[PDB]
């Protein structure tokens, strides 16, 4: 499901090496590493990130994002 | 062609700044309000130079009034400097193809660049201190100055005068920051960081801003300009894009993305990482 | 086979390290993984991306694609 | 805890395979590599960073720091 | 041999995992998979670059390929 | 030994996979994988890079390098 749509407010390198986004007022974070650069270059540029997962929660993990230009 | 910058008060130093600014550029299209623009220099041939004399360090009085800057214009870089009193051009290293009638050319080995500056100053730009009564002690010690190679006085005081003009030509927000120290509290102006990176993407800038047509922003390296009066509040005069440079590598000054005008070399600079599991665990 | 031709829509990184992309009104995964930031900066940057394969069926995996700034 | 915060002053890569970066006129260094691309990117680009340790102190490694774009 | 200098014209990520530039109207590959993100890049800014290799005829490899600032 | 600091006027990779930056009219070459990207992102934002090594002899390689803003 669609967690979160919405800019990348903040992003954080974790030290069990996880990623952190907030977007739309949540935390989420990825085990993914391909991911750290692709989020960061979403949030360098303002693109629209949505992140799917099957637990929405803030603070809960997810492996599967969309990103979009305006 | 000379211009006088006087340092009297606020009014006298805009004033003095934006006289300069009109003979020497012309408004972008793009990005002019009134007569407050970002302009681009107009083309001279290397070498051309204007002479900016220093007035109103002492306000209103014609005292201390024998130091003129050398600027070479179509980079706006202090060249140098004139003890009229002397009548003595101290030229920088880098500037051997700027000469200047009718005074002793002094020929430095001190380059004009702040890598230099800084190092014989021993004084960083970034936290740097310019008040009224500093650039009293500057150009005391540029007057006072003699020899073909730059003291860590003389340095100091390139350092503060090259902020407070040329500097302050190219960036309206050291122009604005800094006027303040000419007020009659007599504040202090302390260079910071922002001001420090401003300066130093000049030419990054120069290469972008004629491409501007209204998008929502602006990133140019470190630098981000977030709407048009953050851009003019920010920049006054660029390098003509048609020592700093417009072009560091690439043929492309600009990518449009979001709607926000990136310089295309920082782009490419973030957008050249291969996948990261492949780059951490490839040692 | 050009299976599209055009700018890339939305991107997406999966669940299963695949990563997608919708081209001229279709979505193909790839699961290279240099393929991500290439197509991301694609996407970024506004370069016509060509998405090849033997096969060009909608939601199809991909490993060829070429990029050009126009 | 927040080490330090600021954009990111200037990062080195040294022999010994550690990763400095300046910020907020301390020194601190990572050597994960997943941080040189993101630190460096963050330097290029002039993100605010947020060194974060569980103490924080003049030249320490560091594995977690936030990245926000002002 | 300097085969080839000049802006890269397109760019295709191939089947075989190897990456294809065509450079002064000639196409070349490498397989060295640390070109592929910075040979992009250079793409995308008109970054000049000379490939080097062997044989210049269009469809050669390269493993050599210098980054100019013309 | 303080060998260099200046822009990279080139970049190259190399045929051994190692990679080359000319500095202050020297070049210099470092098999550190993890300098490539972050070399290139030097070159195309015209970073002061400060590089240091054993030798400083045009054609030695290094591991150290410093990127600076200024
Ligand atoms: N001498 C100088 N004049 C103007 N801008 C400069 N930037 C660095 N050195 C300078
Ligand atoms: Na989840
Ligand atoms: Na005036
Ligand atoms: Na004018
Ligand atoms: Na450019
Ligand atoms: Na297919």
């Amino acid at each position: 499901a669609d967690c979160a749509k919405g800019k990348i407010e903040f992003s954080k390198y974790n030290e069990d090496d996880t990623f952190t986004v907030k977007v739309d007022g949540k935390e989420y974070w990825t085990s993914r590493w391909n991911l750290q650069p692709l989020l960061q270059s979403a949030q360098l540029t303002g693109m629209t990130v949505t992140i799917k997962s099957s637990t929405c929660e803030s603070g809960s993990g997810f492996a599967e994002v969309q990103f979009n230009n305006d | 062609r000379e211009f006088t910058i006087d340092f009297s008060t606020q009014q006298s130093y805009v004033s003095s700044l934006n006289s300069i600014r009109t003979e020497i550029s012309t408004p972008l299209e793009h990005i002019s309000q009134g007569t407050t623009s970002v302009s681009v220099i107009n083309h001279t041939p290397p070498g051309s130079y204007f002479a900016v004399d220093i007035r109103g360090l002492d306000v209103y009085q014609a005292r201390f009034d024998h130091l003129r800057l050398i600027i070479e214009q179509n980079n706006l870089y202090v060249a140098g400097f004139v003890n009229t009193a002397t009548n003595t051009f101290y030229r920088f290293s880098d500037f051997t193809h700027i000469s200047v009638p009718g005074v002793t050319t002094v020929s430095m080995t001190t380059d004009s660049s702040y890598t230099t500056l800084q190092r014989v100053a021993a004084l960083e730009r970034s936290g740097m201190q310019i008040s009224r009564h500093s650039l009293v002690s500057s150009y005391l010690a540029l007057m006072e100055f003699s020899g073909n190679t730059m003291t860590r006085d003389a340095s100091r005081a390139v350092l503060r005068f090259v902020t407070v003009t040329a500097e302050a030509l190219r960036f309206r927000q050291i122009q604005r920051e800094f006027r303040q120290a000419l007020s009659e509290t007599a504040p202090v102006y302390t260079m910071t960081p922002g001001d420090v990176d401003l300066t130093l993407n000049w030419g990054r800038i120069s290469n972008v801003l004629p491409e501007y047509r209204g998008e929502d922003g602006v990133r140019v390296g470190r630098i981000s300009f977030n709407n048009i009066s953050a851009i003019l509040g920010t920049v006054a005069v660029i390098l003509n894009c048609h020592q700093p440079e417009c072009q560091i590598t690439g043929d492309r000054p600009v990518i449009k993305i979001n709607n926000t005008l990136w310089e295309s070399n920082t782009a490419a600079a973030f957008l050249n990482r291969k996948s990261q599991f492949l780059y951490t665990t490839g040692k």
